């Protein structure tokens, strides 16, 4: 089989800048009879279905903009972009059609390196109806960092342990370019109203000191 | 208006066969192959293979030459795909695709997510979120909404039925005790909070849960 | 996909950064890193590195123009 190598496998970069992914082939895919690269370029965004950019190697299909360029011949292809942009925040894979079996590139990730930033977080204590059924989740939220390692625990305070901290991320932001992730701190009701404060710490880039956000068993 | 369909996420257990149909819109299905390809959760893209949609012979990739069939109608202008006795790793996203003659594909279906796996279909609960004015005022707040216990795959959410979008970030569900976890993250100037009603929305389509829940000021 | 990962800094003349992740085998992975610096210099040109971390990390500078 015509095997794909892309790379980079991840690449991270800033606004206006231009990006180039490169592909490469096993062998030739240039078609004797037809005089055309059956080589094409898809993108692909968090949830979605792939959509093509470039077939042909080089031509540029309708509607995708003109910052988006792809060459080369043979065995060596590229895909640049001259402005990324969040918008170009996605997977992109190329793919090639020469002769069957059609394979794909393992793909490049893009990623926008945008100025740090410091999280915002919050802090939320468990809930009536739930508090009525017998656990007592409680919760933060650290939305709006740009480096996107971070680390987490729970401290009801003399107590900084974890069990059923389960914590979640979400793909680089869209619109800002940052990234976030939701701590939620699985106990039980009867041990929850038997400990402390409450406390959430939040280690970024941004601070030597953590930001600390901990909460009311005084209006709860 | 120029599209292919595909049918709703299936939960199977191993053993099981599944059957997801794909069906072609605003074009004529005669003149076109179809293809497919699949994506097991957090990887790339395999190509499965194809069907001549003007004489049914269907053309596997040998990683799916086995359990796996393409079928048709053309009459309903529908493709199918068959995968017999289930496994874990057939847990995926797959998709069917138009090709064309100058040797890319055109139009792409939504994915047919299949998730293979023994856990039972559970409701979430859902829980609100609630800033609780015990020690910070900010000029926004973060309302947020959490979906707790439930199984398999998908949870939707929404915050005033799709009105609020622009600073919302839901988390990908997050399996544990073959269960998941979601949850949802909303900031509103404080200016419309108390004021303006904050509602979130949860459907989880498995366990025909609809749910709404309003988050009502500490 | 990654059986080892080579982080790279794109370092170019005007100090603008990049950077770069690369998969696969130590061996395959350090290659594709080196030709990836090439299919770049052939525009930014010529480069040096510095490997750091057992050669698990890499900075790669070029010269400009």
């Amino acid at each position: 089989d015509i095997v794909m190598s892309q790379s980079p496998s991840s690449l991270a970069v800033s606004a206006g800048e231009k990006v180039t992914m490169s592909c490469k082939s096993s062998q030739s895919l240039l078609n004797s009879r037809t005089r055309k690269n059956y080589l094409a370029w898809y993108q692909q965004k968090p949830g979605q279905s792939p959509k093509v950019l470039i077939y042909w190697a080089s031509t540029r299909e309708s509607g995708v903009p003109d910052r988006f360029t792809g060459r080369g011949s043979g065995t060596d292809f590229t895909l640049t972009i001259s402005s990324v942009q969040a918008e170009d925040q996605a997977v992109y894979y190329c793919k090639q059609a020469y002769i069957p079996p059609l394979t794909f590139g393992a793909g490049t990730k893009l990623e926008l390196k945008r100025a740090d930033a410091a999280p915002t977080v919050s802090i939320f204590p468990p809930s009536s109806e739930q508090l009525t059924s017998g656990g007592a989740s409680v919760v933060c939220f650290l939305n709006n960092f740009y480096p996107k390692d971070i680390n987490v625990k729970w401290k009801i305070d003399g107590s900084e342990r974890q069990n059923g901290v389960l914590n979640s991320w979400t793909d680089q932001d869209s619109k800002d370019s940052t990234y976030s992730m939701s701590s939620t701190l699985t106990l039980t009701k009867d041990e929850y109203e038997r400990h402390n404060s409450y406390t959430c710490e939040a280690t970024h880039k941004t601070s030597t000191s953590p930001i600390v956000k901990s909460f009311n068993r005084n209006e709860c | 208006q120029i599209q292919l369909v595909q049918s709703g996420p299936e939960l199977k257990k191993p053993g099981e066969t599944v059957k997801i149909s794909c069906k072609a819109s605003g074009y004529t299905f005669t003149d076109f192959s179809m293809h497919w390809v699949n994506q097991a959760p957090g990887k790339g893209l395999n190509w499965m293979g194809w069907v001549n949609t003007e004489t049914g012979e269907p053309t596997y990739a040998d990683d799916f030459k086995g359990r796996f069939a393409f079928s048709l109608e053309t009459s309903a202008s529908t493709a199918y795909l068959q995968i017999n006795s289930l496994k874990n790793e057939d847990t995926a996203t797959y998709f069917c695709a138009r090709f064309l003659l100058r040797q890319y594909f055109d139009v792409w279906g939504a994915g047919t997510t299949v998730t293979v796996s023994s856990a039972k279909t559970t409701p979430p609960s859902v829980y609100p979120l609630a800033p609780g004015s015990a020690a910070q005022t900010n000029s926004m707040v973060t309302l947020g909404c959490l979906v707790k216990g439930y199984f398999p795959e998908p949870v939707t959410v929404t915050w005033n039925s799709g009105s609020l979008s622009s600073g919302v970030h839901t988390f990908p569900a997050v399996l544990q005790s073959d269960l998941y976890t979601l949850s949802s993250s909303v900031t509103v100037p404080s200016s419309t909070w108390p004021s303006e009603t904050v509602t979130c929305n949860v459907a989880h389509p498995a366990s025909s849960t609809k749910v709404d829940k309003k988050i009502v000021p500490r | 996909k990654e059986e080892v990962t080579i982080k790279v800094n794109l370092i170019f003349a005007d100090g603008k950064i990049q950077t770069a992740e690369f998969k696969g085998t130590f061996e395959e992975a350090t290659a594709e890193a080196y030709r990836y610096a090439d299919l770049l210099a052939k525009v930014n040109g010529e480069y040096t590195w510095d490997l750091e971390d057992g050669g698990n990390h890499m900075n790669i500078k070029f010269a400009g123009k």
